[PDB]
């Protein structure tokens, strides 16, 4: 763990000194970057993913475990998933809304969003941001002649940036392991796709030859954008994950809980201890569960000079015990710290006052809001690029007037806090709001037929005239 | 009790959890019925007679069980044994009424009716011998109603064919001979080559008391001696016993109504 | 043993490898070729079927057993003891509790549909009513909770109707296009026929392969190496233009809602059966009597009813005439266990099981005044975060269901080719508890209107909701005189 | 069942004595249902469990 998550080479940002031409003519440099990614960045991402799937270190580190007659009792607690799902839902559980002063641009955006189901796409990006700390999206003009948006896995995508302070993106790469299912297909062939500002170049590589990039048949494929199509999003300026900094506490909690599960499995709860020189019949011992009197008769020792003396018989129950106070105080501290350092509500130490769950919740989530507002800034920074790409392809296809500008769009974010429609209605109709009858009825679910009811009201209101 | 050797009983009719060789039947698997349970043949063939009071005679049996067996081997024993006693009563009554076997108390039986009227055919199974057997009844204006046979002779019946119609006189699927139903007796006393027939409506029976069961945890079984010769006390020896009793009555209205075929 | 030849002995240990977290299970199948490239080489489908049986099915089968309450503790009899004690094995059913709660919260309240065109809206509503889609949706949402994924098959019936049926997750899978778009290339379903009175000597499987243009039917055995042999009348054309099976996912990873806490469920089972063993096997208390004494086992039977216990010590006489007394003793002893530590441990297990599944911990719970609808919304906040993602994926599936339905309607010309079904808006409501009186007051305040007959239909004290209107007209009429 | 008095009657069937055999297709139409009952006198436990 430590040596992968906190290494100095992982999580760095790739930069290239030359132009796109200087790289593309020297494709071997892309091989250097691909190797660096596989050697250093990919292990980190893999570990973070494994924790999201609950494959924590304690399940796989069998190396020092025991199973000669006891059970293994290894355990994994899934804090990573609980945390990431909570934080992501808070940020993007409520769709991003769009405003613009020009309806032609607004409808072109909304059409693209509807075609690409952008609501779900955004949520999935937010989740990748939460687990890996970064996320990538690829935009392509499809064979059916439509602008499509697809998420690109972090473990297989990266971007090489211009070395200047502006850090324009020079080129993006996607490298994928083809494998069949029947065989653990022993060779390491990768398909490597390199995205430039003017097209996609396709290659094959394998590790053995040092990832020599060999062009695939029909290697090049033009694309009509004018900037590299892949976009990168960041969870924060360090591109660090949400639970990445508490994985070591998650490990300590796994170890502590599996330790207690061992103590529970391996020791006897209680036993009847009988001491002293005696005859016990192993057939008579089986009455132990149903006998009422336990009679111990001590051995009488006779001395050669005739003295007599009694052996020391004894009997009583003994039972296993452990430091419950100290172990529960320690495990409670670990859990509390994980929730504190992730700004996640500590459900075990929690109370609620009154009825306004949503107005009180902003207090408990105040610490989480501070991080989310930064994430929101970086997210909007990325969406603006998505729009830049879309306007470029629309103009090059003349599906929109070259006169339009997409940077005027305003992205409006709402948090997924709980809401109370009865309070909001009372607050909207007080203060002068208006609602059409059919809409008002559509808000209340006791109306079995919100539209038929209107006719049924007209009949009554008509006969009331007579 | 604290006895580590099992109690020897004489007769050895007491059920026990532990064999004479020291084997506890712990964990014991539920017995299953390897054979179909047998039903009374004279109660099937004969004519029932509504009867008030008793001639009748009393059938009965007592099954003692050690409470260790009733606990730690086969708890349900007494529920599963009641039909098996009903079988035993059916077999005792059938054997008494039909074959005059088993110290039958009545002075009446089919075997005695046949032995009195001498209505017996010496011969092997042939169509002519089956026809003669039936004609021994129809001579006296009585018509055969059914056949009684040892099931082990179906091998003999399948070998007979009507030489005019040229077909099997015996339907092995229906188990009916010459169109008349054949009932099988499992008892060992009716031999392989013996066959009986009659107008069983001339055989009358009655049952003043159906099979009554009483389970007791307290009585003294005078007839079962402990190893020392003292009678078995159920309560004191921690034992249980089931008593079953029935009253049956048998009458033969016309002793010429029965005939028998026997090997030469 | 040499581990080198435990295989040749067939000692090579059977019954070990963990199924839930294996790397082969839960993978998504892909194929590089087109549908034609696959269908001409049907053996490939045999490989996929075999892989699914050897890896994915075991996982789904374990998840199902926990939903049915057949937890590991009930079946792992290998190390139990029953020579004289009771077995006291136990299963707690947390899996059922969790998955029914989570699914009822998601789909307990039917999905509503909106559209701008009433022809499309009424065609959708007609299909939904014919197929009882409300119950169907609930049963998908429960397979999503157990297996992490679910399948639905759509077929044009012999009676010429469009029918929708759930397909069993242990017997279905889909093979996807290798491109980034991952279109579904082909779907398969396979079921074991067996006689009811016997186990077949071979195992016989019936295999259905669904392509974008038709259904192919085959037969296979486990013992034949799954060599697909066409069944009589193997092919059957279908009028859709895309593979009919649809797959719904619980989340991005297709992981079940309690799949990650099964180890805690196991630990809780072990702990409780351990305490049940301690209780069964140890005597609660006993009267301890020590010292050299004569106890008549006939007299000991009075122990329940005696008042005075008298112990007279043996007097030992020395050869030189001295006298000395033995040490008699008596007292009650009773069994005891670390109640504090075991209850704190079992309480931690229960609390963690509820925490990691966002399920309300009933044991540490208080009711916030009286307003259930808002009080729950506080507690279920964590569960809402996950459900909103599940809602996104679920709608992504319903859109395909609609695409199929429009395709078959157009091919039968039951609707104008001009219509488009992607405009439908799917509206979701959570199953939170509601207060009809507070909603009536909120609707009639603020300008709502209700017809008399409807208003009466809302209150169950009216024994005759319509006759009452006539009775009111009678009263109001005679009031005019 | 349509009763002898010519009325449509609905009766519950005990689970311990009733079951249904379904069509093998994915639609699972019900092919046939069966009910079976042990005939008995009140006291004399039958040596054959006649159904």
């Amino acid at each position: 763990n430590i040596n992968y998550l906190f290494n100095d080479e992982a999580n760095v940002v790739y930069t290239y000194d030359g132009t796109e031409s200087d790289l593309l003519q020297n494709v071997n440099e892309v091989s250097k970057y691909i190797e660096h990614h596989m050697d250093y960045q990919r292990p980190r991402l893999k570990v973070l993913s494994d924790y999201y799937e609950g494959k924590t270190k304690n399940l796989v580190e069998l190396t020092r475990r025991k199973e000669e007659y006891m059970a293994d009792n290894r355990v994994a607690h899934d804090y990573a998933s609980y945390i990431s799902d909570f934080i992501n839902g808070y940020f993007l559980g409520n769709p991003i809304q769009y405003q613009d002063d020009d309806k032609d641009v607004l409808e072109a955006i909304e059409a693209f969003n509807d075609l690409n189901d952008v609501e779900s796409h955004n949520r999935s990006l937010g989740l990748d941001l939460s687990i890996y700390g970064k996320a990538y999206e690829l935009m392509i003009r499809n064979q059916d002649d439509e602008t499509r948006l697809y998420k690109s896995d972090a473990m297989s995508t990266f971007i090489i940036y211009d070395n200047t302070v502006e850090r324009n993106s020079i080129a993006g790469v996607r490298y994928l392991r083809t494998k069949p299912i029947d065989k653990t297909d022993e060779d390491e062939v990768f398909t490597v796709d390199l995205f430039t500002s003017h097209g996609v170049y396709r290659y094959l590589t394998n590790r053995t030859n040092g990832l020599k990039l060999t062009p695939r048949e029909n290697s090049f494929e033009s694309h009509s954008f004018e900037r590299m199509p892949i976009t990168e999003f960041s969870n924060n300026e360090r591109r660090k994950g949400d639970y990445e900094k508490v994985i070591t506490l998650i490990d300590l909690y796994d170890n502590a809980e599996s330790d207690t599960a061992n103590y529970m499995s391996d020791l006897n709860d209680a036993m009847l201890l009988i001491k002293g020189n005696l005859n016990l019949d192993p057939v008579e011992v089986r009455k132990q569960k149903e006998a009422n009197v336990l009679f111990l008769e001590p051995t009488v020792y006779v001395d050669a000079e005739g003295r007599e003396t009694e052996g020391s018989v004894d009997g009583g129950y003994i039972y296993k015990q452990y430091d419950v106070q100290g172990t529960e105080a320690y495990k409670d501290r670990l859990n509390s710290d994980i929730h504190m350092f992730t700004n996640t509500p500590n459900m075990k130490d929690d109370n609620f006052s009154g009825t306004q769950s949503g107005e009180a919740m902003k207090y408990k989530l105040f610490g989480l809001e501070q991080r989310t507002k930064t994430k929101e800034g970086l997210f909007t920074k990325g969406l603006r690029r998505r729009a830049k790409l879309l306007e470029t392809i629309l103009k090059n296809t003349r599906s929109i007037d070259a006169n339009k500008d997409f940077n005027t769009v305003r992205y409006v974010y709402n948090r997924n806090l709980p809401k109370s429609l009865i309070e909001e209605l009372k607050a909207y109709i007080d203060s002068g709001g208006k609602i059409s009858q059919t809409t008002l009825m559509s808000l209340f679910s006791f109306f079995q037929d919100p539209e038929l009811e209107v006719k049924k009201i007209e009949e009554d209101e008509k006969e009331s005239i007579k | 009790s604290n006895n580590v050797k099992p109690q020897v009983f004489n007769p050895d009719n007491v059920m026990m959890h532990e064999k004479k060789d020291g084997t506890l039947m712990n964990e014991f698997t539920t017995p299953i019925l390897q054979e179909v349970m047998e039903n009374s043949k004279i109660m099937q063939l004969g004519k029932y007679e509504p009867m008030e009071g008793t001639r009748a005679f009393k059938l009965g049996v007592i099954l003692p069980v050690t409470k260790e067996f009733l606990n730690y081997t086969y708890s349900q024993f007494f529920e599963e044994m009641k039909p098996m006693i009903a079988e035993a009563f059916y077999k005792k009554f059938d054997e008494a009424g039909i074959l005059n076997q088993g110290n039958n108390p009545f002075g009446k039986s089919i075997a005695q009716s046949i032995e009195k009227t001498n209505k017996v055919i010496k011969g092997d199974f042939t169509q002519d011998n089956i026809i003669d057997l039936e004609a021994l009844l129809e001579d006296d204006e009585l018509e055969a109603n059914a056949f009684i046979s040892k099931t082990q002779n179906r091998s003999l019946l399948r070998k007979i064919v009507d030489p005019e119609t040229k077909e099997r006189i015996y339907d092995r699927n229906s188990d009916s001979l010459d169109g008349l139903p054949v009932v099988n007796l499992k008892s060992s006393n009716l031999k392989r080559g013996e066959l009986i027939t009659g107008d069983f409506d001339k055989l009358i029976y009655g049952i003043p008391q159906l099979i009554e069961y009483k389970i007791d945890e307290t009585a003294q079984l005078s007839t079962v001696k402990n190893e020392d010769g003292t009678p078995v006390n159920l309560f004191e020896q921690d034992m249980v016993a089931l008593r079953a009793t029935m009253h049956v009555a048998l009458h033969i209205a016309d002793d010429k109504a029965f005939a028998k075929l026997v090997p030469a």
